[PDB]
């Protein structure tokens, strides 16, 4: 088909048809029949307007103005100008040709059958406001006015179309030739009574029927209406511009400094800085989690065989006995021989997670009749002050440990300079954050959530024991299989994915909770035994906690591995900005330093109230830890606070660059930000750090 | 000419959009010398874009 | 099948998927230049 | 100004959209004008399910 | 050494520093519940900003209707839905004058695309409210059910 | 644009806005003229706008050009087009240290910064012999080349090693191979390799496979612990991460040995080592060439306990026996030695 | 993620699986180990340019 199009027509005609039809906002390839029709129509109208010419008085020796082919905007404005200059009605459809003699717009068309019916239906479509000439492949012609075209033009057009018709059937193209009326089948659209009434009752105040609105829109000249409306508008409608200044900015959410409010609890799913993995060196083979947990407990047999618990702390509502018996059942199941990791002593599991205390649903009619059934008030989040453990979390998760848990596959050889730059950036990033404790915590988190999601494949009405395991590698190359504790997941009879399935997790730790009583108001902790590392006894506690999460939360935890890409993108944006200051890449220079440049240093934190600098590696580690904490501590409060602190930070930046920022309703922004600082540890610590950094910027801007 | 006239123009634009039903956010908007701004989660700053 | 399956004849395969091979050939004959960062 | 709009979709009126559609298609076939207008009028009578 | 991540902003422009703050462009799972309460609040707020308009009773659906257009202009900075028709018409006139032959060409192109389009285009969409069962169903299933009911 | 830069027109100097601190491949600051050349090559609009335009000449063949090389009356001052094409024999030139061509009288004709940076792939499979440039290839190719070089001249390496000097760890091939070794662990790798090779030489357990595997790592200066004892490792990682690692005990994708057929596999390529292997080499299987200061004394004894990690091996005291694992199913019992 | 999902680890790896035995045999029997697809335990060669 397309070959016929490019062979039977000149390149200019094909290009004009293609660019005029591509404005339909659709694929021009899969439907080329209309392309052929439009090309033939363009050729016909071009031929029609190449033989007859006019003069100062109208000597026949141009007379035809071509509107099709040109851009629709230019064509429409030209048609409107012609109609205005000639004092004639403008056709509602874009006429394909205009005549200077008759002072009327005209249309052309191509068909396959008799042209009389086509002409009559086109007349019905356009009424009598436009003239037409029509030709058909089967030697038929129709003209509204016999004084429109001469014999030469009609004969040439007829010969061309007859030749095209004859040639089409030679390559089996006439069979697939679509007609012309199909593209304009729908021209009748009559509204029913109901829809007409709905339209009539949907007009702005001041009109009775939609006819009045239509006439008002099509007739009235509203020039100058905006000024008239604005003149009488009250002066009270003002943005109230206010130039911003350094002193205008104030600390956000000072209540967090109120010592009366309680400390923020530790609501993260898994222990991050207090983890304790029972290392068990392995060759490197992959084994089922149950076998790994069994071997790890066998190595530390003393902890496994602990039956008398030395309770150290208790939650407000949880029962220590039930949790301990559930943990004993979990370890018994882990240490058995059956392949399945399914609990068989469902008693304590059922009675420990409060799975039997759920209310029973009754028919709505009884509730309506009943008077004691009333909606319960929403438990709005409490308000808490600064929690000192978030600072320790951030400090420790950014340190370099002796083990790494990242092993990514390989990539093809790098050739292009951009590939070399990307590979260098990746090398520096991984080298910097390979052993960072945040990476290991992130891997544990994602692996545990993946296992939780997998266990929900077919087991939904049964309790499943899942060990919190991890695969780690050290500098020497020997790889270990760490076990961080266990967790039993309950049943979710409902098939919904956003339905909480209660899971209770027992994680080992080496930190005595009594040191920070406010850090664990939600944990039940025992003391199982004592490990020896360098001949010295260090205690081991078992933090037992009930929790509730849904399948979508499992998916979120699984995707929590995106913190790596997030941190890499942030570092790459920093490097791209540094390189954009210059004209060349700044990766090695800002990491290691070249002859011209020096190793870039970033302000990391505070030491005894004084600023401290550090290498770009420390900044990368802090960025990764911040991203991981943001993902782990994520709730609606955190995202809202970040979204509003965006605006506050942008205003501060504008202030720094001496751009003279102006604020309209500053207190509105401050209220929007403070609306989200209620109980999230990450949000509260972010507010504290923002206040500290704002103070530092204020005190440093006076120099 | 001066920032005062620029803010008068901003106020006039605010009133105009109010007349068209568009309500500008005073609690989430700010003004600064041209060259640095944001547009649909895309920060522009003197050529750099993030 | 990829290890001990019957060995068919792949003659003329490039012709069928010629566009991808043309893309690969264009990529191979590339002459990469410099990399320039933002104007600022 | 990095302006933002509060309650953008809680303030725009379907009647104003109908007016815009009528003004835009001031020179067009009547059937197409009605076809374009059928949407704003349907929205102007929208019923929400709780 | 107590880390302070915000201190990075000292050594880096904030525009680059806060790059890619949210890894997700979609929706989180912990967003405030959008249930009956949220939709009730939405309708309440929609009717609150337009309560100074004309209130009447629809003669077709028999439901309360509020029309703020051409209503009193606001006297306070609070959100307002009272959009004068004259101002909108003047703005459209200014746009058309600035861009001559734009509205006509766009309308012509839209009508031509509508003429050449097919019903199947409706199947490219998100969840659609099927009325036969009064639920949320895929676009294809909703279209099929509507077609069957029409038949 | 190069004509502007070379003419040193003051307008070109005034047409610079951003920093021009460009660096070269060697990391040395470019000459100011080449700095401006590169800046304007990357930034053409600025100079063209700054230069200023003028009217084109009225000659038939002479016409102006815009920024985008479009003919126009407004043309860059002093720049014109001409259809009268101008027509486009060898000598000898001396060279200096910095690869700069200097004519007979001493003028510089071609510097080292005039080399176009247009990287491309040769249409023919070119080959090189010098090892100093092997670093250009990928890590696996570098490993393959260095191990081929070690193997082919293995007789000379063994002969020099038996002498006990230190000149055999500084071959050009080893210098080329060192590049892919991470800097932080290079010292420990070299120290461990030297210690294990010395231990193998002292007590005759000479194993060809271990010698070939651990010879290249011996270049870098030794980095011993505060105790004066060499580090211990299980596998030595190379640049590129992942597959790029050499196993010290069993074998790695980059290096493997089959004693049944006596076949050496390097980066997926197989070779035969016939004639370079002693009959008694097989009997002394692996256990005497996997740790520094340790030698085999027995077999797997569950009573002594499970396998001991490198952490416990490093803190062990002389005269104490431990158990290690080579690979799945082949444990061994070793004992620390003072020597 | 692809290798984990399809159990198609590298042919020269030391992992064990139902499909991994045949993959290892194919890797042993194949000469053009750079030409094997990733799905068959071959080496990945994808990068930005391709």
């Amino acid at each position: 088909m397309d070959t016929f199009i490019t062979r039977n027509f000149q390149t200019t005609i094909i290009q004009k048809a293609k660019n005029t039809m591509a404005e339909f906002s659709e694929d021009p390839e899969l439907q080329p029949a209309m392309l052929f029709n439009i090309c033939v129509h363009l050729e016909v109208c071009y031929v029609i307007s190449d033989m007859n010419f006019l003069d100062e008085e109208g000597k026949a020796y141009p007379q035809y103005e071509v509107i099709e082919g040109m851009p629709r905007t230019i064509a429409w404005m030209v048609q409107r100008s012609l109609a205005q200059e000639h004092g004639i009605e403008t056709p509602k459809y874009l006429a394909d040709l205009f005549d200077y003699k008759t002072k009327r717009f005209i249309e052309v068309g191509i068909t396959k059958g008799l042209a009389d019916d086509y002409f009559w239906k086109k007349k019905e479509k356009l009424g009598n406001s436009m003239e037409l000439m029509i030709f058909s492949y089967n030697q038929d012609y129709s003209l509204s006015n016999e004084s429109s075209l001469d014999e030469e033009g009609k004969g040439r057009v007829l010969s061309r179309l007859t030749e095209l018709q004859a040639e089409l059937s030679l390559k089996n193209l006439w069979q697939v030739l679509i007609g012309e009326e199909d593209v304009e089948k729908g021209i009748d659209f009559k509204l029913g009574q109901t829809i007409s009434r709905l339209r009539d009752i949907s007009v702005p105040a001041g009109f009775s029927n939609f006819e009045g609105m239509r006439s008002y829109i099509d007739n009235i000249d509203p020039k100058g209406a905006i000024e008239r409306n604005l003149a009488r508008m009250s002066p009270l409608v003002s943005v109230t511009p206010k130039k911003l200044t350094w002193e205008d900015l104030r600390p956000i959410g000072p209540h967090i400094y109120n010592h009366e409010l309680p400390e923020v609890p530790y609501n993260a799913f898994l222990l991050m800085s207090d983890e304790l993995g029972l290392a068990n060196m392995t060759e490197g083979k992959s084994k089922k989690p149950k076998t790994l947990a069994k071997e790890c407990l066998e190595k530390y047999s003393t902890l496994r065989d602990q039956t008398d618990p030395i309770l150290i702390m208790k939650s407000e509502k949880a029962n220590e006995n039930f949790l301990w018996k559930l943990w004993r059942d979990c370890v018994n199941t882990i240490s058995n021989e059956e392949m399945s990791n399914e609990l068989q002593k469902t008693n304590y599991a059922k009675w420990a997670t409060g799975d039997g205390l759920t209310y029973q649903k009754i028919m709505k009619e009884v509730a309506i009749d009943d008077e004691t059934m009333c909606q319960e008030e929403p438990k709005i989040p409490n308000k808490c002050r600064v929690a000192a453990w978030v600072q320790t979390e951030m400090n420790l998760l950014s340190t370099l440990t002796s083990k790494r848990a990242l092993d990514l596959p390989e990539i093809g050889p790098d050739v292009a300079p951009v590939e070399h730059v990307g590979s260098e950036r990746r090398k520096y990033f991984v080298n910097e954050i390979n052993y960072c404790k945040a990476s290991t915590v992130m891997m544990k988190y994602v692996l545990f959530h993946t296992s939780l999601l997998n266990e929900s494949n077919a087991s939904m009405g049964k309790y499943k024991v899942i060990p919190i395991t991890n695969r780690v590698v050290n500098e020497k190359g020997e790889s270990f299989d760490m076990l961080y504790g266990l967790a039993v997941k309950g049943q979710s009879h409902l098939r919904g994915d956003t339905d909480v399935v209660t899971v209770v997790t027992f994680e080992f730790s080496s930190t005595d909770p009594r040191v920070d009583s406010g850090k664990w108001p939600k944990y039940t902790v025992f003391r199982i035994g004592s490990l020896f590392v360098s001949g010295r006894e260090k205690s081991v506690y078992l933090y037992c906690r009930v929790n509730g999460t849904n399948k979508i939360q499992m998916k979120w935890g699984m995707e929590a591995r995106r913190c790596l890409l997030q941190s890499m993108q942030q570092m790459e944006a920093i490097v791209e900005q540094e390189s954009s200051i210059q004209g060349y890449d700044m990766t090695k220079a800002c990491f290691k330093g070249d002859r011209v440049n020096s190793p870039k240093t970033f302000s990391i934190g505070t030491q005894e109230g004084k600023l401290v600098k550090g290498s770009f590696g420390k900044a990368l580690r802090v960025i990764f830890t911040k991203c991981l904490m943001h993902y782990v501590f994520g709730n609606a409060q955190l995202e809202g606070f970040s979204a509003e602190s965006r605006r506050l930070l942008l205003l501060i930046q504008a202030l720094k660059d001496r751009k003279g920022p102006w604020v309209f309703d500053l207190e509105g922004m401050y209220s929007g930000i403070e609306e989200c600082i209620s109980n999230n540890p990450w949000v509260i610590q972010s507010a504290y750090w923002f206040n500290e950094w704002l103070g530092f910027e204020k005190e440093g801007s006076k120099v | 000419k001066d920032e005062e006239t620029c803010m008068e123009g901003i106020n006039d634009f605010y009133r105009t959009c109010k007349l068209l039903g568009i309500n500008m956010s005073k609690k989430k908007s700010y003004c600064n010398e041209t060259g640095m701004f944001e547009f649909t989660s895309m920060f522009y700053r003197d050529g750099f874009v993030s | 099948w990829n290890t001990y399956g019957p060995i068919g004849d792949t003659e003329g395969f490039e012709r069928v998927y010629e566009s991808f091979f043309l893309r690969k050939m264009r990529l191979d004959n590339a002459t990469w230049g410099r990399i320039t960062f933002g104007p600022v | 100004v990095t302006g933002d709009n509060t309650k953008w979709n809680e303030c725009l009126n379907p009647r104003i959209f109908l007016a815009m559609t009528e003004r835009i298609t001031r020179d067009s076939p009547i059937w197409f004008r009605d076809f374009c207008s059928i949407a704003p009028v349907l929205f102007s009578n929208k019923i929400a399910r709780l | 050494m107590n880390i302070n991540p915000y201190f990075l902003f000292i050594d880096v422009p904030i525009q680059a520093a806060i790059s890619t703050t949210f890894p997700y462009t979609g929706v989180p799972p912990y967003s405030h519940g959008t249930g009956t309460g949220y939709t009730i609040d939405t309708v309440i707020r929609t009717h609150e900003y337009s309560n100074k308009g004309k209130q009447y009773i629809s003669d077709v659906t028999g439901c309360t209707m509020v029309d703020p257009t051409n209503g009193p202009l606001p006297e306070d900075n609070e959100p307002s839905a009272y959009a004068q028709l004259d101002c909108v018409l003047e703005a459209l006139d200014r746009m058309d004058e600035e861009h001559p032959g734009l509205f006509q060409a766009a309308s012509q192109n839209a009508m031509e695309t509508l003429m050449v389009t097919t019903v199947d285009k409706l199947t490219q969409g998100r969840q659609t409210f099927d009325w036969t069962v009064c639920r949320n169903q895929p676009a294809a299933t909703a279209l099929n059910t509507t077609i069957t009911s029409f038949r | 644009i190069l004509c502007m830069v070379f003419s040193q027109d003051t307008r070109m100097f005034q047409g610079v806005r951003g920093e021009i601190n460009f660096l070269n491949r060697a990391g040395q600051l470019l000459s100011p003229m080449y700095q401006l050349q590169r800046y304007f090559l990357n930034r053409s609009n600025d100079l063209f706008d700054q230069w200023g335009y003028e009217e084109s000449p009225k000659a038939s063949e002479l016409h102006g050009i815009n920024e985008s090389m479009n003919a126009s009356d407004y043309t860059l001052k002093g720049v014109v087009v001409t259809r009268n094409v101008i027509d486009d024999e060898t000598e000898k030139v001396s060279i200096t240290k910095n690869l700069s061509l200097i004519k007979r009288t001493g003028e510089v004709i071609m510097g080292a910064n005039d080399v176009s940076e247009l990287e491309s792939q040769a249409q023919l499979m070119i080959t090189y012999d010098t090892p100093k440039m092997w670093e250009m290839g990928t890590t696996k190719e570098l490993v393959q080349n260095t191990y081929q070089w070690v193997l082919k001249n293995l007789v000379t390496l063994k002969a020099q090693f038996l002498l006990g000097k230190e000149d055999m760890f500084q071959w050009d091939a080893f210098e080329a191979f060192e590049s892919i070794i991470p800097q932080k662990m290079a010292g420990q790798y070299s120290g461990f390799a030297r210690a294990v090779l010395k231990q193998m030489r002292d007590q005759e357990v000479m194993k060809t496979d271990q010698f070939i595997k651990l010879l290249p790592f011996c270049f870098s200066p030794p980095k011993l612990r505060s105790n004066g004892e060499p580090y211990q490792f299980l596998k030595l990682v190379l640049k590129g991460g992942g597959e790029n690692f050499i196993e010290v005990r069993k074998g790695s994708p980059l290096f493997s040995y089959n004693p049944q057929t006596e076949v050496l596999t390097i980066c997926g390529r197989m070779m035969s080592l016939k004639g370079k292997i002693e009959d008694e080499e097989r009997n002394r299987s692996m256990g005497n060439a996997v740790l520094a200061g340790f030698l085999v004394s027995g077999k797997y004894d569950p009573d002594l306990g499970d396998f001991k990690t490198i952490e416990e091996l490093e803190k062990l005291k002389p005269g104490e026996k431990a158990n290690i694992l080579l690979y799945q199913g082949k444990p061994v019992k070793v004992v620390k030695r003072k020597r | 993620d692809y290798r984990y999902t399809y159990k198609c680890h590298r042919g020269d790896s030391k992992v064990e699986g139902k499909r991994m035995k045949i993959i290892k045999e194919l890797w042993e029997n194949t000469k053009g180990r750079d030409g094997l697809l990733v799905a068959d335990g071959g080496p990945n060669i994808y990068n930005l340019r391709n």
